[PDB]
Formats: C-alpha cells, structure tokens, sequence
C-alpha cells in the first residue's frame, strides 16, 4: 500500500498546505487587522495570523516602509451609517465627488512625484520632455474636449508622458477660464475631430483637482484626479445624455 | 468607453539606454529601431541587448543544436529542398535504440547525432540559466527569475536526461521532431497506463489551468484599474493607492478574500512554477516506480 | 468586518436590477440581485447533485457521476435518472455562471473600475457552453456532452480525443496549447520580475520599474513594459480558451476523420506527392 509514489503525493499535499498558509499571510500585509464598521478591531480576524513585519528600503532616500504596521486613512471620510446592523451601505453625507468617497475615492498617498531609476520625475508634460512627440494615432493637441452633455469644455494643450515607458498618461486640458486640468488617458476617447470624455459633463471639468506645480504631478494628486474622474461615471450619470 | 487594450496615441522619445548598476557596459549592444507596430500593444523600443561570454556561449551551442537537427533533416530529405519542405514536420532525430543502453558509442545515423545534439542543447540551456542569474545580480535584483527558470529546466531535465538515466537507456528520451515528439507524448501515456490517473499529472493540469485563470484575472484586474495607474505595481507596493484598494475590494466582494499588490505576484510565480515542478515529479515516477497509473490509482482511492 | 481602507468604498448604487433592495454585504461578500440569483441556481444545482447521488447509491465524492441522456434521446428531454438531472443541472450551472458574471458587473460599477474581469470570465463560460450546448446541439444529441464526475469527465476527454486518433494533430488544438504554455511562461516571468524588483539583493534598496525594463532588455533585447505585460497576459489566456473552443466546435461537426489526415493534404499535393525517398515518398 505505502509505496514511494504514495509517499510523494502525500508529501506534496503537506507542502501545498504550508505554501497556501504562507501565501495567504503574505497577502495580509495591507488592510489588516479587520475592523468593525465603527473602526474598532473586529473580534473574528480569521484563522490566519498577521505576518511579522518586513521592510522595504525605498530608492532615492525616500525612507523605509514596514508592513504590516499601524495604518490610518489620514483623511476625513464623509459617510454615515444607514443601518444598525453590519452589511449595509454607508451613505454620502455631502457631495461625494468633492468629498472623494465611493467610486470617487482617493488614497492619501505621498504628496511627491514618482521618480524613474535616475531620480527624475517619471511623468512630465511633453512640452518639457525633449525629443518626445506623437509617433502614431491621432495627435489630440489642439483638439476640442467634449463632455457627456455634448458640450465643449476646453481644448488639449499638452500630453503628459511617462518618460521610461514612453506612454501618454494624461491629457492636459485648458478650460474656458484659462486654467488647466489633467485627464487620465484611460478615460478619454481620441476621435478625429474631438476628444470625448464620457465620465464628466462639461461643467464638472472645473471640479477636477488641480496640481500645485505646472510641470509635475504628485502621487497624491494623481489619485485625487483619477478618483474624481472615475466617480463621474456614477455621480454625473444624471447629466449623461442617452 | 475606452478599454486600454491597444494604445490610442503612441509617443516616442530618445531611446532608453537602461540602468547601469554593476553591468559591464562593454557587452551592451547599440539601440535598435523603434517598432510602431509593437508600440500599439506595448513598448516600441528594440534593444539594447547584453551579450557577454555566457550569452555568446549559449547562442553558439544553441545554433549548433539547431544545425545538428537541420543537417539530419536534410539527410532524411535526400538533400532535396522540395522533399525537405514537404516532410518538414515528419523528420525526426531519434535517440539511440535501446540496445546501446547508456553507452555513448552509438553510430551517428543510429542515435549518435542525437547525443551530440543533446549535448549542445544542454550547454545552451544551462548557460542561458547562468545568464538569467547574472543579469539579475549585475542589476542588484532578486534571483526569482533564475529560480522560476529552474522549474522549467527541471521538467526538461527529467524528460531527456534523469529519467532515461534511471531507466538505463537513452532510448527513453524524447526525439527532436515536430510531429514525432507529439507521438512520443501520446505513446508515453499509453505505455504507462493513462497519465490522466497520475495524480502529479492532474496537479500539473490544475496549475496549468490555474495559470490561465490567474493571468486572466490579474491582467483584467490591472487593466480595469489602469485608469488609476494600477499597472505601476512597484510604487503601489511602496505606497498603496486607490488602484490597489479597488483591485483588492473587487476580489474581496466577489469571492470573499483578496491579495495585495505584492502578494498577487507571489500567487502568480508559484501558480506557474508548480506546473513543471509537479509535472517533473509525475514523469520521474513513471516506469521507475509506477508502471500503470490507472492500476496504481485503483488501490489508492 | 472590513479591511482598514474599505469603508469609504461601501456606498449605495451600481446595481443593474432591483435598486437598493439587494444592495448590501454579507461579511466580505457583496450580494446584489445576482448574488441572490447565484445562490438560488447554486443551491438548486447542489440539491439536484445530492438527489443524483442518492439515485446512484454512493456518497463518496469520487464516484458521483451525473451522466447526460443516451444518444438515442437526440436533443429531447430525458427522465431525471436517465439524463434529466444532467439537463437541469446544466441549466443551473449556466444560470449560476452568468449570474456570477453579472454580479461582477455590479461590483465594477460600484467601484468605478473597468469591466475587463467579467468580460474575461465570459470566455470561460463560452468554453463551457461549447462543450455542453453548442457542440451537442450541432451534433444532434445531449449525450455528446461530458458527464459531471471527477474522474468520468476525464474518461470523456480521453474517449472524445481518441475517436479522432491522436487529438494532438488537431491544428486548432496545437494553437490553444501554445497559448496555454506561453501563458504560464509569461506568468512565471511577470511574477518573478516584480518580486525580484520589490525584494532585491540583501543590502540593496528596492529597485524601480526601470530596472525591470533593463533586466529584460539585457536578457532578450526587448521589454514589453508594465502595461503591455498585463495586456499580454489577458490576451494569451483568453486566446488559449478561444482556440480551445474552436478546436472542439469543429470536431465532429465539419471534421470527422483522424486529425492526422488534415496534414496529409500538405503531404500529397500533386507537385511533390510522388517524389520518392523521404517520409512521404
Ligand atoms: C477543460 C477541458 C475539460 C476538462 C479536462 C480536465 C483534465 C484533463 C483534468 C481536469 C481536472 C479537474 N477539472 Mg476538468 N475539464 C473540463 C471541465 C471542468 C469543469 C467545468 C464546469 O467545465 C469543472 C468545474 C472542472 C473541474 C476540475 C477539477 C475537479 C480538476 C482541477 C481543475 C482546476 O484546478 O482548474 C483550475 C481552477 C482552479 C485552480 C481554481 C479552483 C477550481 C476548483 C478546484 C473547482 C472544483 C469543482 C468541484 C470539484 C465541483 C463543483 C463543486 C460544487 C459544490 C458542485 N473541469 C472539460 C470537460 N479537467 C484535473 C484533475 O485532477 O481531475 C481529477 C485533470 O487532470
Ligand atoms: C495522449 C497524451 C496524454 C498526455 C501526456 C503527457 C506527457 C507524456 C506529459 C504531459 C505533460 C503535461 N500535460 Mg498531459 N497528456 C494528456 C492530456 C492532457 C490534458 C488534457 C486536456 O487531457 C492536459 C490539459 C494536459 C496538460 C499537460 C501539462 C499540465 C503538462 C506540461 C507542462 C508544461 O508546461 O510543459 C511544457 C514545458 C516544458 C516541456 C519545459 C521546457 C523547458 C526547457 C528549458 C525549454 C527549452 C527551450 C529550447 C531552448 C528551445 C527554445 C527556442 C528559443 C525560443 C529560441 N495533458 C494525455 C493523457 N502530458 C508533461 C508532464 O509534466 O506530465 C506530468 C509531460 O511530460
Ligand atoms: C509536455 C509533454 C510533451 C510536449 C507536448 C506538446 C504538445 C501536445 C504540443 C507541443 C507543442 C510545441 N512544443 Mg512540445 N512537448 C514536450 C517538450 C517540448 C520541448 C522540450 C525542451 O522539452 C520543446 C522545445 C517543445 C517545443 C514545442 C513547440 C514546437 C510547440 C509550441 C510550444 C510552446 O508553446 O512553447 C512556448 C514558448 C514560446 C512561445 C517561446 C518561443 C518558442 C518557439 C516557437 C519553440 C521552438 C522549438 C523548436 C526549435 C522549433 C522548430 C520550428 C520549425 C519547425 C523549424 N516541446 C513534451 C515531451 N508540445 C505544440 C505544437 O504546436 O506542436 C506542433 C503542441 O500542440
Ligand atoms: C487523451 C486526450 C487527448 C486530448 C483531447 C481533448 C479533448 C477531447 C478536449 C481537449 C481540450 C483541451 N486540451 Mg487536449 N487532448 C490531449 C492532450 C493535451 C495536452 C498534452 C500535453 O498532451 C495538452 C496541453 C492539452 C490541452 C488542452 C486545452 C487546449 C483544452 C483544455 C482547456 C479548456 O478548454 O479550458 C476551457 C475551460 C473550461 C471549460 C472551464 C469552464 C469553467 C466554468 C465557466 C466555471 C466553473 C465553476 C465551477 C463549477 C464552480 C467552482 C466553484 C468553486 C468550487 C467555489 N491536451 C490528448 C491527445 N483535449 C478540451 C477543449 O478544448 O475544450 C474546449 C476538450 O474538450
Ligand atoms: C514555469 C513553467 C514555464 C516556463 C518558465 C520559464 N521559461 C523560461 C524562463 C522561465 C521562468 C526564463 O527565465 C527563460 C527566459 O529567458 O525566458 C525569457 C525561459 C525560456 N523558456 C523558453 C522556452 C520554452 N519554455 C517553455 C515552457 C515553460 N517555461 C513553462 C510553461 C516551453 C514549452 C515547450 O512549453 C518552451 C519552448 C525560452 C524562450 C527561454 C530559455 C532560453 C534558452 O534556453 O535558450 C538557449 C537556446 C538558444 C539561445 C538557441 C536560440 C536559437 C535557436 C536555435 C533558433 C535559431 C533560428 C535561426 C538560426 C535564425 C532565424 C532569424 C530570423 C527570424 C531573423
Ligand atoms: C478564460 C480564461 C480562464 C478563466 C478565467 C476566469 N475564471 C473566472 C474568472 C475569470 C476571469 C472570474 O472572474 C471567476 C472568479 O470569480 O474567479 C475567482 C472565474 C471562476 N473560474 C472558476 C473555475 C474554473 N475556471 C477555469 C478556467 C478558466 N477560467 C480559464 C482557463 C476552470 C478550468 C476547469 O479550467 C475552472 C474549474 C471559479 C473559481 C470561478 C467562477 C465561480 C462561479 O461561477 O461561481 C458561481 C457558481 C457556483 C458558486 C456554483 C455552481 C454549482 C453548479 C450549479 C453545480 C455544479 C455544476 C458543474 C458543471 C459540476 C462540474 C463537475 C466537474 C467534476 C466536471
Ligand atoms: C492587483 O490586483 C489583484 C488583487 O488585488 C490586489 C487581487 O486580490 C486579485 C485576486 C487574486 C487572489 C486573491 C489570488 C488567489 C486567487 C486564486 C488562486 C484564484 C482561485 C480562486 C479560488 C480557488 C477561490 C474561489 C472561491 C469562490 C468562487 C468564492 C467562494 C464561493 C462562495 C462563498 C460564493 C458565495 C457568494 C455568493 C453566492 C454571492 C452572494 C452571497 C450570499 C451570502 C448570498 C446570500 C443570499 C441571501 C438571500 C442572504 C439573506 C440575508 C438577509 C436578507 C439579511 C437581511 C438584513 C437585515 C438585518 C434586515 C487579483 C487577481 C489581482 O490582480
Ligand atoms: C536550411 O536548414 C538548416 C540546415 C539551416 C537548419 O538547421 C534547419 C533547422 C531545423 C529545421 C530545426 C528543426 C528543429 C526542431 C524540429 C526542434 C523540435 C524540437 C523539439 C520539439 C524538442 C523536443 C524535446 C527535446 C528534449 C526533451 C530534449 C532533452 C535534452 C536533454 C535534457 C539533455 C540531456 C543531455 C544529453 C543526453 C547529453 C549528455 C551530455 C552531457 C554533457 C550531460
Ligand atoms: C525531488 C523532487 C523535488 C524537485 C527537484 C528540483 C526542482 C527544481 C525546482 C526549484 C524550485 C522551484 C522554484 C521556486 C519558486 C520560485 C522562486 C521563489 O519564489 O523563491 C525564490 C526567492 O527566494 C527569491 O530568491 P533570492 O533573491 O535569492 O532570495
Ligand atoms: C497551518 C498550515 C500548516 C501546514 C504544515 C506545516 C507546513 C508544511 C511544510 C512546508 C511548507 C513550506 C512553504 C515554504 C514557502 C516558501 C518560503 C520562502 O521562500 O521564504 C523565503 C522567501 O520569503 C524569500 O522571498 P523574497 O523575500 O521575495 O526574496
Ligand atoms: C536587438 C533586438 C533584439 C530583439 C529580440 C526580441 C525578443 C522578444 C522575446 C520575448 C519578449 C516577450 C517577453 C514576455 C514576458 C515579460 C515579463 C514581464 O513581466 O515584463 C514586464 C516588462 O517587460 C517590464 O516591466
Ligand atoms: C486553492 C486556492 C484557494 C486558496 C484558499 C485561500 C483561503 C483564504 C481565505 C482567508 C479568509 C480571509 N479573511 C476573509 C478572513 O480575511
Ligand atoms: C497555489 C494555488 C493552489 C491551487 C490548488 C489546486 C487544487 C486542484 C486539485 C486537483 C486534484 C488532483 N488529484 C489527482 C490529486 O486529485
Ligand atoms: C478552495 C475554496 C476557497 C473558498 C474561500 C472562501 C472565502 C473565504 C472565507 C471568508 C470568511 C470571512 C470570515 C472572516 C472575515
Ligand atoms: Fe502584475
């Protein structure tokens, strides 16, 4: 009965159980311990223990990250309980786009730009990135930008490029008042005559968070920008035509 | 809506020459041309490439392996280019017949050429393995790639080398031919009593299927959150953003648990690596320990 | 219980059906209307499999096997224990899979993310329906579908394959296998690359994505990039399942011979069929 193949297949299942245990605890380095909806630690944390901490040494003198560690949202959250029991939605108390909740949420990432391997800003406007140019597809610069209400909101003045990846990440759009906003590349349709933005009506473009420097964008800013624009799919759909 | 499967606007700039770290820059090629065609799906830049001693050695033995097989195919084709093209998928360089055991004294036309080809292949693959280790070390990286590559090498080693040695003859090894190695694979299952009943073969299939499941899930997930920069996975590990949080919450709400940006890549590497790791065990045990998997299975239910 | 960052995401809305009626969670699990539908189809299909196991006479999971109707039933209904349980379970399985995908769409909407995931899940549903619905119907009988049992469905794979010789020779099957192999290779590489950058040599800072591109250019002269590798992973796995479904939809419907025959056209073309000496002469 107990031959070598049998011993091997039993040994593998013991190995695999250990491997799954390792993999699951490794995947608990963010977001745990579990919390109650009031924010206090939950009683049932599951059958897997928290992993012991590990450290990353970040490049360019940016410090170290130790996970897991005591965590915090580091921002106000404008939502209210809608039920005494757990499991029910929390409703926005205010303007969810402006308050950045739900699909418009952003994370308090570092207010510093991501850097490339050489310590330079990873994302730059094309007008500040020597050599870069549109090499294929429709060049959107100078094209008009149109929201889901079919009204024009501005025109494309530049493209923000991921230098190491050679990839367009943001369109910079000038509004009727002369200020500009960044629009994620993944959220626009570059057409032959226009750029169409389905997520926002023309009058919600001005509510896009602004950046504090004309030639760089921080990780915090990217998260606020991208979360605002994505939250338009749920919270601007009243103003989305047909 | 835009799906981000193909790039909308390609942008091009000066070629990226790469990180330097401890790389010996003498062995780096020049920069190749940009490919607009490739640029629709991924990066357009071609090269540079690093070519040091192990690379050159690997390419050399690699081509020798290729040439040995090719010369034999021309011989089987009576040096006729039309017969060559017509029967390309049917030619085969077979190992020595069982009579020659593990001897290296088989005449070329009778399996000697196979041993010579296998020698070249063995040098090319192992020097390529060393190259994936050293290319990582020169850049200060972890050795995960070289380790993952060892799992693929394991199954290849079992098939061509370890199992034939434990069996007592080179004739147990796999022939070099398109259709002939398919026939080898089917005959191997018949001879060993149906590989479906080899539990390590079943495990290998679960991890192969699970690899397509996992990459579909992870590729789709990252694309779904690329509107938040989700594909910048290294910085999302260092400084979790809403891309990582939505990615995790999609899967928690769907199936009740989730990964982290770093941890999904540990799931990924093990999923794939287990394919050939269990596969190699299952092949290694066939004919050495278990002769008939179906009959073995019947007494272990 | 919530992840530490989860609460700000737990807002109302995004449902396709039923408004706020099913817009709630059970533990980590989002429900929704299609959460309820999934549960109903799943519970009913599991009950039916219990019923089938009673009729079978065993409760050992490795012997339960719900078979489809005999070929003589063509495409007609069958009595519960002569293939009808298989038919109702296939309805429930189909219902549960589709409900699962529509629940995923509701979750995508609530989170504001793309619909890629249920789109990719649909390819797997397609493949399942190719084997239990599309191919049986085109062939004229439910009995061409596979049985629901751990080992019996493997025997079905083996019987179906060897009906056509060595299934290896099916050229759509070769394409599908090539994508499955290349996908596991790409997955190993992608997992290793990211981990090798986030967990570098002892004594070193975390690497950057620039190190990842450089490693792959040094290794093979090309780097697809961070967006490209996830595009590729999705394409490889989806293409593998797509050519899987293709290789079966055409087997027994527009091709009936041994698959090795498909390659004998290239063999006996009239301008070189007769040249002697080699393999095919
Ligand atoms: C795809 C082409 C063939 C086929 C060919 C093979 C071959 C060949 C093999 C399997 C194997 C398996 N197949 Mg099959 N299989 C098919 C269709 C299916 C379907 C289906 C509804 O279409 C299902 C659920 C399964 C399920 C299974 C598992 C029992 C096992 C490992 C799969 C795996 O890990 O995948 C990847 C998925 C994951 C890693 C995620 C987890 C999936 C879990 C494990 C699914 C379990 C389902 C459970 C047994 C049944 C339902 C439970 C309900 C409560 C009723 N197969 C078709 C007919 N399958 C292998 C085996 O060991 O069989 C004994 C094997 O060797
Ligand atoms: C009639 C056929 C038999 C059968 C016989 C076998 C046999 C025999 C074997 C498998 C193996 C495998 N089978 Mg089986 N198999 C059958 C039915 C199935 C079914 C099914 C639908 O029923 C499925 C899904 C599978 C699936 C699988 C895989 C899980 C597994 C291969 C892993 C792998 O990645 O290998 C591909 C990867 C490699 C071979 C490693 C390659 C590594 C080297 C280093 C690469 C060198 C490259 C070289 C240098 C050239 C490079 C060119 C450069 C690009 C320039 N089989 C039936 C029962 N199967 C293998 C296994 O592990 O079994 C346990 C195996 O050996
Ligand atoms: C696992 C069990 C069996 C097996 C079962 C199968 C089955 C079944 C199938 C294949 C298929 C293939 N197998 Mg096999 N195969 C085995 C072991 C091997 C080994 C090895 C080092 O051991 C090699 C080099 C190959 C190579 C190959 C390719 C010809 C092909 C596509 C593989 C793939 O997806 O690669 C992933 C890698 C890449 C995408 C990178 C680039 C790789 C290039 C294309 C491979 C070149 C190899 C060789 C030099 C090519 C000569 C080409 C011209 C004819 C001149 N097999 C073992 C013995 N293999 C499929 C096929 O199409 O067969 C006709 C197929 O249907
Ligand atoms: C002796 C057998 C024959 C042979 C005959 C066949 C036959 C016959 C078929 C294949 C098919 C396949 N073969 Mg073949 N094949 C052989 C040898 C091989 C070898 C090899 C190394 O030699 C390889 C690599 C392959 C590879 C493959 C794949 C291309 C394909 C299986 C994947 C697929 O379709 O997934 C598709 C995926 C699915 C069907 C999964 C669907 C899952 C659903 C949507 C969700 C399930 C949920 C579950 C029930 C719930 C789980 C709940 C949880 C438990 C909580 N075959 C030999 C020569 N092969 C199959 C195919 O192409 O099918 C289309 C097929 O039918
Ligand atoms: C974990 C399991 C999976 C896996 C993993 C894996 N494979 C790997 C790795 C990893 C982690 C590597 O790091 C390594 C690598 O470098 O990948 C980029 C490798 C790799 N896996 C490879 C192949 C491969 N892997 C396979 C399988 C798998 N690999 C598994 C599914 C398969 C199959 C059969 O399924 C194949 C064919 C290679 C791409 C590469 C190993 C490279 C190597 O060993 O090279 C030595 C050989 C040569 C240098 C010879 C090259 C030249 C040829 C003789 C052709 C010449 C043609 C002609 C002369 C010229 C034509 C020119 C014109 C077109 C212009
Ligand atoms: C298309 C590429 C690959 C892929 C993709 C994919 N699969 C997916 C997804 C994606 C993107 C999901 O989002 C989804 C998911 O949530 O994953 C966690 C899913 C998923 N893929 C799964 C399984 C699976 N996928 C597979 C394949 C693959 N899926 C492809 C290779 C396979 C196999 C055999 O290769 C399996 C086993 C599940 C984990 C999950 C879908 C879960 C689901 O639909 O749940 C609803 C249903 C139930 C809770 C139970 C229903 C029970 C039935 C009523 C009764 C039993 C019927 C069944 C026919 C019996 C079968 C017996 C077997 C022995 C034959
Ligand atoms: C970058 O990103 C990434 C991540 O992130 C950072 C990720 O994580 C992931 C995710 C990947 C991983 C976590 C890796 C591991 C995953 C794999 C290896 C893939 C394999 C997956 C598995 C094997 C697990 C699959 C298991 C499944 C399918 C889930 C288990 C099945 C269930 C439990 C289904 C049950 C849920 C259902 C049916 C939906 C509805 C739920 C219910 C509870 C229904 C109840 C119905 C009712 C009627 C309840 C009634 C109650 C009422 C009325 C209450 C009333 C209230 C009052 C008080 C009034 C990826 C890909 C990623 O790339
Ligand atoms: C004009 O044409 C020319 C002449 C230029 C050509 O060259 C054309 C070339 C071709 C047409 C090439 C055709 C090539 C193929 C068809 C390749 C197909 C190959 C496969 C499908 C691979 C099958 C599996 C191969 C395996 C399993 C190899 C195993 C190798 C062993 C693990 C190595 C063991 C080592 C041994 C036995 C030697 C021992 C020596 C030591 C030092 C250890
Ligand atoms: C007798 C049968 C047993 C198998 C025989 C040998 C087969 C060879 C297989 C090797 C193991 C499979 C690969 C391991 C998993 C993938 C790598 C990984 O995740 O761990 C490596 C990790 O630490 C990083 O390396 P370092 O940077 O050096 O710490
Ligand atoms: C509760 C379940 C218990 C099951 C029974 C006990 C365990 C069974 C036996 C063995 C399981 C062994 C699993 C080992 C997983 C691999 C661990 C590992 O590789 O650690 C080092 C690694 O981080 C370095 O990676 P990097 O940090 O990326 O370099
Ligand atoms: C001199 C020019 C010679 C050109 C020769 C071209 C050879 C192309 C071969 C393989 C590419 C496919 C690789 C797929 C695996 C990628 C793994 C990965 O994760 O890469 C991410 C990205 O590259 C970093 O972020
Ligand atoms: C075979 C692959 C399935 C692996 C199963 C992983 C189980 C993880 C469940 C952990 C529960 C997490 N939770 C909800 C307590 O936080
Ligand atoms: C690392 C992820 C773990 C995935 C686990 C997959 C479980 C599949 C079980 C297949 C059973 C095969 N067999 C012959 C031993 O029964
Ligand atoms: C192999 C099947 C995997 C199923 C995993 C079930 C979902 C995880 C359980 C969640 C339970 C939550 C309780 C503590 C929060
Ligand atoms: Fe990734």
């Amino acid at each position: 009965n107990f031959d070598l193949a049998s011993l091997a297949i039993y040994s593998f299942w013991i190995f695999l159980a250990g491997l799954i245990y390792y993999l699951q605890t490794e995947n608990m380095r963010e977001g745990y311990p579990l919390e109650n909806e009031d924010g206090t630690p939950a009683a049932n944390q599951g059958p897997f223990p928290l992993p012991k901490p590990k450290t990353f040494i970040l490049p360019h003198g940016r410090g170290t990250l130790t996970v897991p560690g005591p965590e915090s949202e580091d921002r106000p959250i404008a939502l209210a309980r809608t039920a005494v029991s757990e499991g029910f939605p929390h409703a926005p108390t205010g303007d969810p786009m402006k308050d950045g909740v739900g699909p418009a949420s952003w994370v308090a990432r570092r207010d510093l730009p991501e850097l490339d391997g050489h310590g330079h800003n990873k994302i730059k406007p094309m007008k500040a990135a020597a050599g870069f140019h549109v090499s294929a597809g429709k060049n959107p610069i100078g094209l008009p930008v149109r929201g889901c209400d079919l009204e024009i909101a501005g025109k494309v003045v530049d493209i923000w490029v991921d230098i190491p990846e050679q990839m367009a990440r943001f369109l910079e759009v000038e509004l009727k008042d002369g200020s500009t906003r960044l629009l994620p590349m993944q959220m626009v349709k570059v057409q032959s005559n226009r750029v169409h933005v389905n997520a926002l009506s023309s009058d919600l473009f001005a509510g896009i968070p602004t950046i504090k420097s004309p030639t760089e964008v921080t990780l915090l800013e990217e998260d606020k920008i991208c979360g605002y624009v994505a939250g338009g799919l749920m919270y601007a759909a009243p103003k989305r035509k047909s | 809506e835009y799906q981000n499967i193909f790039t909308q606007v390609q942008v091009r700039g000066p070629a990226d020459l790469g990180m330097t770290e401890d790389v010996n820059l003498a062995n780096r090629s020049g920069v190749g041309p940009f490919s607009t065609l490739l640029g629709w799906f991924g990066n357009a830049q071609l090269g540079p490439i690093y070519l040091g001693s192990l690379g050159v050695l690997s390419l050399f033995s690699g081509l020798m392996w290729f040439f040995t097989i090719g010369i034999w195919f021309w011989y089987q084709a009576g040096w006729n280019p039309a017969v060559f093209l017509r029967d390309l998928f049917f030619f085969s360089l077979e190992p020595p017949a069982p009579e020659y055991g593990l001897s290296f004294a088989a005449p070329l036309k009778e399996g000697g050429l196979w041993l010579i080809a296998s020698f070249f292949m063995f040098v090319a693959v192992w020097s390529w393995w060393g190259r994936t280790y050293l290319r990582a070390q020169a850049l200060g990286m972890g050795k995960h790639t070289a380790w993952a590559f060892l799992s693929a090498i394991w199954l290849w080693m079992v098939l061509g080398f370890i199992r034939p040695i434990l069996m007592g003859s080179w004739s147990e090894a796999v022939p070099y031919g398109i259709f002939s190695h398919l026939d080898w694979t089917n005959n191997f299952s018949l001879v060993h009593g149906n590989l479906h009943y080899n539990p390590f073969h079943g495990l290998s299939i679960a991890f192969l299927y699970g690899s397509a499941l996992l990459f579909a899930m992870h590729g789709a997930t990252i694309l779904a959150v690329s509107r938040f920069g989700g594909e910048r996975e290294l910085e999302q590990i260092a400084d979790r953003g809403t891309a990582a949080e939505r990615a995790a919450l999609f899967w928690r709400w769907t199936m009740g648990f989730n990964a982290t940006m770093e941890g999904i890549h540990r799931w990924a590497i093990w999923m794939a690596v287990l394919v050939t790791l269990t596969g190699g065990i299952g092949i290694l045990l066939s004919g050495t320990v278990v002769d008939n998997w179906y009959v073995w299975g019947q007494n272990h239910g | 219980a919530l992840l530490s960052f989860e609460r700000k995401y737990r807002v109302p809305g995004g449902t396709l059906v039923g408004g706020n009626l099913f817009d709630f969670w059970v533990g980590p699990f989002y429900v929704g209307f299609f959460g309820v539908a999934t549960f109903f189809f799943a519970a009913l299909g599991i009950i039916l499999i219990a019923w089938s196991a009673v009729l079978q006479g065993t409760w050992n999971p490795q012997l339960i096997s719900v078979y489809p109707p005999a070929l003589e039933y063509g495409l007609g209904g069958a009595p519960l224990a002569k293939g009808g349980l298989w038919q109702i379970i296939t309805i429930c399985a189909t219902g549960a899979f589709v409900s699962w995908a529509l629940r995923e769409v509701e979750i995508c909407r609530k989170l504001g993310i793309g619909y890629h995931i249920p789109f990719a899940f649909a390819f797997a549903i397609l493949a399942y329906l190719t084997l239990v619905l599309f191919r049986p119907v085109m062939m004229g009988a439910w009995g061409y579908a596979f049985p629901y049992g751990i080992w019996t469905h493997l025997d079905w794979v083996s019987n179906t394959g060897y009906t056509y010789g060595n299934f290896h020779y099916n050229p759509a099957h070769m394409i599908a296998i090539t994508f499955f192999f290349t996908n596991a290779l790409a997955l190993a590489l992608h997992g290793a690359l990211v981990l090798s950058a986030a967990n570098p040599e002892k004594g070193k800072e975390m690497r950057t994505p620039d190190h990842e591109d450089t490693f792959f250019r040094d290794l093979v002269g090309y780097s697809i990039g961070t967006l490209g590798i996830h595009r590729l992973g999705l394409l490889l796995s989806l293409s593998a399942v797509f050519f899987s479904a293709l290789c079966m939809i055409i087997t027994g419907t527009i091709w009936f011979d041994q698959w090795v025959d498909w390659w004998q056209w290239w063999v006996k073309l009239p301008w070189w069929a007769n040249i002697p000496g080699g393999i095919n002469g």
